[PDB]
């Protein structure tokens, strides 16, 4: 309470006006235990509620805050019997039976009212954390006749809902309690509970059972304690992976003591740790020991420290020796899958991640080599390489299980083949991963290459969505992956304008893209849940009531991003949308692909053309209700590249005017227009229309037309090398490069014969 | 408007359709006439070569998809008209059924348009079907049904009830006795989804008859007032039967409604029992 | 007086008492300097009467022979409560 | 002219008998739960009750509508479906539920309204409307009324909704207890029924069939009893 000049002033006022009759005290009884309450005076406070009880008996607020106040104070008997009261009055909470459950079972009653209102509670309310706690309260207050009902209902529970971790927790405590340390193990040890092995407490938890198992029953060589030891290695690894994830010294210590600790119980029951496949698990401990002390060097390197620019050496051998020790591929002794899966698909995850920043910190090759053989020589190099192979351990240095064993470094690179299929096996169990498809984008455009989007939606979608280009009759059903390659490629493409422009304060050593535990979602839950929902809609993972809605609203989000019928995108994100279609297309050598890869970009041309006849008199940019991405780069406003954009949309008209029958039109837009891209497709169509000319017979006209083909071709082809010779933005704005086009050229000359330097030279492009 | 359809009509589809058609079928739904340019209709006759007709082909399918059109946005007399003209008894015993359902759940006294419309619409499709070959044999099972069942309900409301009593006797599809209940779960299998929903209005049409029946008996004397006792006795063991049977029905089909109308159906079954 | 008005437990009532008992001592402070010089009451825009029923609000809340930390100062010009 | 962030400004400076007179048919026309919240921060920022505007509404609709059958239950004439008012009454719900703050009058609009259904024979829109709403509506209440600080005018509305609720809760509790059981007695009462038995699978699907009925029946026997006792 407060009590100042004016407070008590009230205050004698108040009573003043209640003294006409006792009942306005016995109905203020209410306010007088709330400022009592207020101000501590739980007697007080009990009193006039009791007072006011007595006075309306049916009023339940009263009764509740009694047995707060009960609660508070320490009469657990009497806030269960007030609780009790207030629900016999109304049912006020569905809640409060389950607590007067669980404070009667606290205080162990088990004769009439305890039991009806358990059975009260779970007929209410339906199977629940609480309601289990309560029952098994109960039931353990009867001894072994209650111990058997309590066995029978968390049997019953485990058969019902088997993936519940308080319910796993529990059956390990009662095993524990039983002494049925078996038991325990193999209910830890059920493949339902691979999925479940995730969070820390539970790791940590599944890690303590083992070593008491293992100090309990030490002694012994078996199948059984081989792969309990396994799957306690396989879960130290993984506390480890999660405690080393941060900076924290102390948490580093920790996770070392705790492996030591797990090791010296280890070798004392098994006999060491190297055997049949004791010495893959211990290969794979190293190489993911390796694999995440080089990801943490390279995520301090990152965050601007002190020392950035000399460590990518030791992080790098240390790579390269995880990637020469074994990694878990193929088990020799095929018996414990349910780990073993988990075990493989976090060492591909692993291998991935540390394959693409490694690749992105050498930038296309790892020339990395070279600095590292001019270094080391005499003693003075032997040493530092022997410090770099044993990594940093001073004050602030994490890297207590980094220290590499007996073994050398060898000189090795990683592989895009074996990249992709790592990729491709992350996004099983990543089922459509936004964030993990964003990152691998990243780091391909990081090291310049083609990333495998045809597979990468082929591993998420096992429908295989095949490539249609619809204009009309919208269907959600028929998908197509033109749409979904669109999509991806936009939103890497924002990701990395996005990293570019955050990436202002940043070192040219430090890694560019960041690693994936720590780049997650760089735009808009909006992308992530409809990237979900169409994930759901394809495999059939959704609900048949909601179905109907949820294909309309794919249905409207396909014309959305078709553009179509319904219009309301962004100029920078449908630039990127045809860059990205260019990108895949001309990279190629198809046919049918290409008609509608250029089919799409016409039709996203035909209605960004109007928004980009806005954009040029520096007005306000058409930007939707609903953000989609980042609004603090995408400000189309500035007239650079609108030539280019213009040139684009030229050309997409041209080649639709092509495939509709209009080659006179089509080649008069193309020798009008001036650029790269135009003279690239012609040279492309007329090296595939001679093909199939030479595929049949040449007569006299078909030669003639094939020969001016030919020179059309030579012409286009050295406009091509002008242009690109002409301003640097050319080498921005193809997404071929000129070595290939001048290859080209080469090939073409010879083909007709000519070898002068009039016209196309041979060893230079321009004149 | 003809000389525009030609021009129209040389447009080819734009996202579903056609401009064309949406325009012939905004005018003929904002006109709402045909007697001379689609067609003259005695009563049920057929199909006329109208201005249209003459120059376009394909007439059948447009009065169809017109038709289908005005259903689909709010039109009962002109669509059914315009069935009959093109001639379809499918789709005019469909739109006759659809049409009928709603109204059968509300009164049927004559206080509105509502009953004089419908009974028009049957008078029609009846005389279309006696002159000519009328629909699927479902379809004219559901019709007959449908007749039948507002034949009963008029004569419900008009106050009579020996009347209801012996045309839902003479019926022959209402659960009679136990070896009928049999019969009438495997035809009810071979039912339709009105058919189906209208059981709940026709059991509470039967229940009250049978309660005014009940009522009736009971303020009847036993002895006195008429009606001696054996006929008494008889009375009763026809409802105990006629009971049994609908509760034996609504017991053994597979198909559930509310607890209201169970409620109902249990309280006619025991005040018969 | 924030903290009391919803359910405390033992380290929440402990806090709240830790919280009581550094008022008390602020107004135990404050009379030991009124009493030590006859001037608070010209200094301060309230008279010594305010902080004489702050005190007693302050000894009131603190409870009566319920409280969870024991006091250390003497009640001065007021009244004892717990 | 429309523009709803433009009638807010302006209808305060008509009195309030007529500002809120015609502020009721204004938001009588009101849908969209952005307009909605839209409209509900103008008249918040502009100083208008609009609580107290769709109380109004909702009381003059009820006026309007003249009750159904009053508060006694009265059987229709002959075969006829729902009242045209319903609809009407089930769609001010809506615009009633969307400001939680006068809990107490929502309530007691709630049981007129389930009232009025009781009158004119709907209790699966009473149902529906009662699966919709809580079941802690009077502890809300009661809640709200001892939080406002104000227990000196107390009058009997809340006991009122109190015991109106609880009648209701038990008058739906015994109608649900009659559909489960008269439903289970169209199902097979749970009782081993010879159907034909000539083979070992069939006398195991016999086994099992008769272990889930006693199974089946033994957990209705414990939810009827609880719920009749």
């Amino acid at each position: 309470m407060r009590r100042s000049k004016a407070e008590i002033q009230r205050y004698v006022e108040n009573a003043q006006n209640s003294a006409s009759s006792p009942r306005e005290k016995s109905m203020k009884g209410f306010l007088f235990a709330r400022l009592y309450y207020e101000a501590k005076e739980y007697e007080l406070a009990k009193r006039s509620v009791s007072s006011y009880i007595s006075v309306q008996e049916r009023d339940p607020k009263a009764h509740r805050f009694l047995g707060q106040l009960f609660e508070i104070e320490g009469n657990v008997e009497k806030a269960v019997g007030c609780y009790k009261r207030s629900l016999e009055l109304n049912p006020t909470q569905k809640d409060l039976t389950l607590r007067i459950a669980e404070l009667i079972c606290t205080l162990n009653i088990k004769d009439g009212r305890a039991e009806y209102w358990v059975e009260r509670a779970s007929k209410l309310f339906p199977g629940s954390p609480e309601i289990y706690r309560l029952k098994e309260q109960l039931l353990s207050s009867q001894g072994e006749a209650g111990w058997n009902q309590l066995f029978d209902l968390i049997q019953a529970e485990l058969f019902a809902r088997p993936n519940d971790v308080y319910v796993n927790l529990k059956l390990v405590d009662l095993f524990l309690s039983n002494q049925r340390l078996e038991e325990a193990v193999l209910h830890c040890l059920k493949p339902e509970r691979r999925a479940l092995r995730t969070d820390i407490e539970w790791c940590s938890c599944v890690v303590r059972v083992f070593k008491e198992y293992l100090a309990s029953k030490q002694g012994q060589k078996n199948t059984n304690m081989r792969m309990i030891t396994k799957e306690l290695l396989l879960a130290q690894c993984d506390v480890v992976f999660l405690t080393l994830s941060k900076k924290d010294v102390q948490k580093s210590k920790e996770a070392l003591e705790r492996f030591d600790q797990a090791l010296l119980s280890v070798k004392q029951s098994v006999s060491g740790t190297d055997a049949s496949d004791l010495s893959v698990t211990f290969y794979e401990m190293r190489g993911h020991y390796y694999m995440h002390a080089g990801t943490l060097l390279l995520k301090m390197a990152q965050s601007c420290e002190v020392q950035w620019k000399a460590l990518i050496e030791p992080a790098a051998l240390c790579y390269l020796l995880a990637y020469q020790v074994p990694k878990p591929k193929s088990k020799p002794v095929k018996g414990d899958d349910n780990g073993q899966g988990f075990l493989e698909e976090l060492a591909f995850d692993r291998q991935s991640k540390s394959g693409h920043l490694l690749l992105t910190l050498s930038h296309g090759k790892q020339n990395f080599i070279s600095e590292i053989i001019e270094t080391f020589a005499n003693q003075c190099g032997q040493s530092i390489l022997l410090k770099f192979l044993f990594e940093d351990n001073l004050s602030m240095q994490d890297s207590f299980m980094g220290s590499d064993d007996i073994s050398y470094v060898e000189n090795r690179v990683p592989d895009l083949s074996e990249l992709s299929q790592h990729d491709n096996g992350s996004l099983r169990i990543h089922n459509g991963d936004l964030q993990h498809l964003t990152w691998l984008g990243l780091q391909w455009h990081f090291l310049s290459t083609l990333p495998p989007l045809r597979k990468w939606l082929k591993q998420i979608f096992p429908r295989v969505p095949q490539e249609t280009s619809r204009l009309e009759s919208n269907i959600p059903e028929s998908i197509c992956l033109l749409d979904l390659e669109v999509f991806l490629l936009a939103v890497v493409q924002t990701s990395y304008l996005q990293l570019q422009d955050n990436n202002t304060t940043a070192d040219p050593n430090r890694p560019r893209c960041l690693p994936l535990p720590i780049c997650k979602q760089l735009f808009t839950d909006r992308q992530r849940s409809w990237w979900d929902a169409v994930y759901s809609l394809i495999t059939k993972k959704a609900l048949p009531g909601t179905s109907a809605k949820l294909r309309s609203v794919i249905q409207h989000d396909l014309t959305t991003l078709r553009a179509q019928e319904k219009h309301g995108l962004q100029p920078a994100v449908l630039v990127n949308w045809a860059r990205g279609l260019h990108k895949t297309g001309y990279s190629l050598n198809s046919f049918y692909d290409q008609k509608e890869y250029m089919g799409r970009c016409v039709h996203y041309w035909k209605k960004l053309l109007p928004l980009l006849d806005l954009v040029k008199q520096k007005k306000s940019i058409p930007e939707p209700v609903d953000p989609l991405f980042k609004h603090f780069h995408n400000k189309d406003i500035k007239v650079s590249e609108v030539k280019d954009l213009e040139d684009e949309a030229c050309i997409a008209f041209a080649t639709l005017d092509l495939v509709d029958g209009k080659t006179e039109d089509a080649i008069i837009a193309f020798e009008s227009v001036k650029n790269v891209v135009a003279y690239w497709n012609l040279a492309l169509i007329y090296q595939r229309k001679a093909e199939e000319i030479e595929n049949d017979c040449l007569p006299a006209e078909e030669q003639e037309e094939f020969q001016e083909c030919l020179l059309k071709c030579k012409g286009f082809l050295k406009m091509i090398c002008d242009e690109y010779s002409a301003y640097p933005s050319i080498a921005t704005s193809l997404p071929v490069p000129v070595e290939t086009v001048f290859e080209m050229l080469d090939s073409v000359k010879q083909s007709l014969g000519e070898a002068m330097d009039d016209h196309s030279p041979a060893f230079m492009e321009n004149h | 408007a003809l000389q525009y359809f030609y021009f129209l009509r040389n447009e080819k589809d734009n996202q579903g359709e056609s401009m064309f058609l949406r325009c012939v079928s905004e005018l003929v739904i904002e006109s709402r006439e045909f007697d001379m340019l689609l067609g003259k209709l005695e009563k049920d006759g057929s199909r006329k070569p109208g201005a249209i007709d003459k120059f376009t082909r394909d007439t059948k399918t447009i009065i169809n998809k017109v038709a289908s059109v005005a259903e689909n946005k709010g039109l009962f007399e002109e669509a059914a008209k315009l069935y009959d003209l093109a001639k379809n008894p499918d789709k005019v015993l469909e739109l006759t059924n659809k049409l009928l359902s709603p109204v059968v759940s509300q009164i049927s006294a004559p206080q509105s348009n509502r009953e004089r419309l419908k009974n028009m619409a049957l008078a029609i499709a009846e005389r279309y079907k006696s002159q000519g070959v009328s629909a699927e044999k479902s379809i004219n099972s559901t019709f007959y049904l449908l007749l039948d069942l507002i034949t009963f309900f008029d004569e419900y409301h008009a106050g009579h009830i020996d009347l209801s009593f012996d045309v839902i006797e003479r019926l022959k599809l209402v659960p009679l006795s136990q070896d009928s209940v049999e019969e009438r779960v495997a035809a009810f299998r071979n039912f339709s989804d009105e058919i189906r929903h209208n059981l709940s209005e026709i059991l509470l049409a039967t229940m009250n008859i049978l309660f005014t029946q009940y009522k009736r008996l009971k303020g009847s004397g036993p002895t006195t007032l008429g009606r001696p006792q054996r006929v008494q006795e008889d009375k009763d063991s026809v409802l105990r039967s006629q009971a049994r049977a609908l509760i034996t029905f609504a017991g053994m089909i597979p198909y559930r409604m509310s607890g209201d109308t169970n409620a109902r159906l249990v309280q006619m079954e025991v005040l018969m029992n | 007086e924030e903290i009391e008005n919803d359910c405390l437990p033992a380290e929440e009532q402990e806090e709240f008492q830790e919280c009581l008992l550094k008022c008390k001592g602020f107004l135990k402070m404050i009379c030991d300097e009124y009493s030590a010089y006859p001037s608070i009451a010209t200094s301060l825009p309230v008279p010594v009467e305010t902080v004489f029923e702050m005190l007693d609000s302050v000894k009131q809340s603190l409870g009566e022979a319920m409280d969870d930390h024991s006091p250390a100062f003497m009640e001065n010009h007021s009244v004892l409560t717990t | 002219e429309k523009q709803i962030e433009l009638i807010a400004f302006y209808v305060s400076h008509l009195p309030q008998e007529l500002a809120i007179s015609q502020y009721a048919v204004f938001l009588e026309n009101i849908t969209d739960p952005d307009q909605r919240q839209r409209c509900l921060e103008l008249a918040k920022e502009a100083g208008l009750d609009v609580a107290s505007i769709t109380k109004t509404v909702v009381e003059n609709t009820r006026k309007k509508d003249a009750g159904e059958f009053a508060h006694h239950d009265f059987a229709p004439a002959l075969d006829s479906g729902t009242s045209e008012e319903d609809r009407a009454k089930i769609d001010v719900i809506d615009w009633l539920v969307f400001d939680p703050a006068q809990r107490a009058e929502a309530l007691k609009q709630s049981n007129a309204i389930m009232r009025k259904f009781l009158a004119s024979k709907k209790h699966e829109a009473a149902k529906e409307v009662f699966a919709k709403i809580p079941q802690d509506s009077i502890a809300e209440i009661y809640s709200q009324w001892e939080e406002q600080a104000m227990d000196s005018a107390l009058p009997a509305e809340d006991d009122n909704a109190i015991r109106e609720h609880l009648c209701i809760r038990a008058y739906l509790e015994s109608h649900e207890a009659f559909n489960e059981w008269f439903k289970h007695i169209n199902s097979p009462p749970q009782k081993p029924t010879l159907v034909g038995q000539a083979s070992f699978t069939e006398k195991v699907a016999h086994e099992h069939k008769e272990k889930k009925y006693e199974m089946d029946f033994g957990i209705w026997k414990g939810h009827l009893d609880a719920l009749t006792s």
